[PDB]
């Protein structure tokens, strides 16, 4: 099991780093503005309710 | 609005089920409902059975 053409250990390691980087990014923008529902990624029903409360 | 979100999540559970394949053989659509056979010895009867129910 000693190969020099594919490194599956690297493939799994790369995915974990991408997930941790994306989580760090989304936390900064929530902190920089102060809103949990920045986009429609988050609670779909929350933004609809908030719009009527804003009115 | 909440149902419009639940509805699309159920569509992907269908989509993963019909897509997951080993090169060209679909593994989650019931073709492995009655376990297939792999031979791991050098004589007849040395077999292992893998069963994957449809999901």
């Amino acid at each position: 099991a000693i190969t020099v053409n594919t490194n599956v250990t690297s493939m799994k390691a790369q995915k974990n780093l991408n997930t941790s980087n994306s989580g760090l990014s989304t936390s900064m923008e929530r902190l920089s503005s102060g809103l949990r529902i920045n986009s429609a990624k988050d609670d779909a029903a929350g933004l609809a309710i908030s719009n009527r409360l804003n009115s | 609005s909440i149902k419009a979100e639940m509805d699309q999540l159920a569509t992907e559970i269908d989509s993963i089920g019909n897509s997951t394949a080993f090169g060209n053989t679909k593994l989650l659509t019931g073709t492995f409902s009655a376990g297939k056979v792999f031979q791991v010895g050098h004589q007849e009867g040395e077999d292992i059975k893998v069963t994957v129910k449809a999901s």
